């Protein structure tokens, strides 16, 4: 899954 | 380890498998961004926000089709990189489709966040030509499919979604690089952003972007070289090093009309 780290 | 040092490698054909990685940053240059409704910027990639408001992506999508933009310096820098037989592959997170353009082939590419070439329907599922929707997103129109009535999204990656299959080519690629090109990103993006540590521990990384980002600032290794400040001005002192300013100026404004 696409995420940011923060 | 210095940027010339990288430099005298490429020209020496020492690295003959390249491996880049690029961001937003190598697109800002050609006037991409990252006049909407957003309520921060991220929320242009979520599916809450989407299903709520589909138009601003909508927008988003008629500036991003061919023709409105160019590619700029890093994108030909990179189409340098494949003529001269260097390129392993080009690994992008953008959805601007300017590394085809450029004159990378689909081969060499993978667009790690998705393509405006194919669409689905959120809904059915049923698939379609990105071509097949052109007319309604340039007409500001919310794309609807003709079996369900449901919101027509083009395949870009949102927040959440698992990324195209085409990236399990890193497995191969990765452990196969000689040198490791880390273009424009500030790195923060998963599970894109991961890869930097794919290469193998005797392999030169370069970062070519505004501020020391990633595993180059967390835990460095000893032949990571860091070019920070502009990513365009990054980019044509390493030109300079190689001696392909005169070539590079050549591709540039032959490539314009
Ligand atoms: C397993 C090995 C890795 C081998 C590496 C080793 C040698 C280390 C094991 C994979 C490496 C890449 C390759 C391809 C890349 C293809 O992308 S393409 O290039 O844009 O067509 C894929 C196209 C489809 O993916 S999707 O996300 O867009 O829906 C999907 O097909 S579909 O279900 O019929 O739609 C799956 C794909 C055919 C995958 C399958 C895995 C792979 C064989
Ligand atoms: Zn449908």
């Amino acid at each position: 899954g696409k995420v940011m780290r923060r | 380890l210095s940027l010339q040092d990288v430099a005298e490698l490429i020209r020496a054909r020492a690295c003959q498998r390249v491996v880049v990685m690029v961001g937003a940053g190598i697109s800002t240059p050609s006037g991409i961004p990252d006049q909407y409704d957003l309520p921060y910027p991220e929320a242009i990639f979520e599916l809450p926000f989407f299903f709520h408001n589909p138009k601003p992506f909508f927008t988003l999508a008629k500036e991003l089709y061919p023709g409105n933009y160019k590619p700029n310096v890093t994108h030909y820098f990179l189409r340098l990189l494949h003529d001269k037989g260097l390129l392993l592959r080009l690994y992008t997170q953008n959805i601007d489709g300017l590394e085809r353009v450029s004159g990378i082939p689909a081969s060499k590419l993978v667009e790690a966040h998705g393509t405006f070439a194919s669409a689905t329907c959120t809904v059915c599922q049923r698939p379609f030509p990105g071509e097949d929707i052109r007319a309604d997103v340039m007409a500001d129109r919310v794309p609807r499919c003709p079996v369900c009535t449901g919101v027509v999204k083009p395949d870009i990656v949102f927040f959440g979604e698992p990324l195209p299959q085409r990236f399990l080519l890193h497995v191969v690629d990765f452990p196969m690089a000689d040198l490791l090109l880390i273009l424009g990103t500030s790195l923060e993006v998963e599970p894109f952003a991961s890869l930097t540590e794919a290469v193998r521990s005797s392999v030169p990384r370069l970062l070519i972007n505004r501020d020391l980002v990633g595993p180059l600032a967390w835990h460095p290794r000893s032949r990571d070289v860091a070019q920070l400040g502009d990513v365009v001005h990054g980019v044509e002192s390493l030109v300079e090093l190689l001696g392909w300013t005169e070539e590079m100026r050549d591709l540039v404004q032959r490539e314009t009309g």
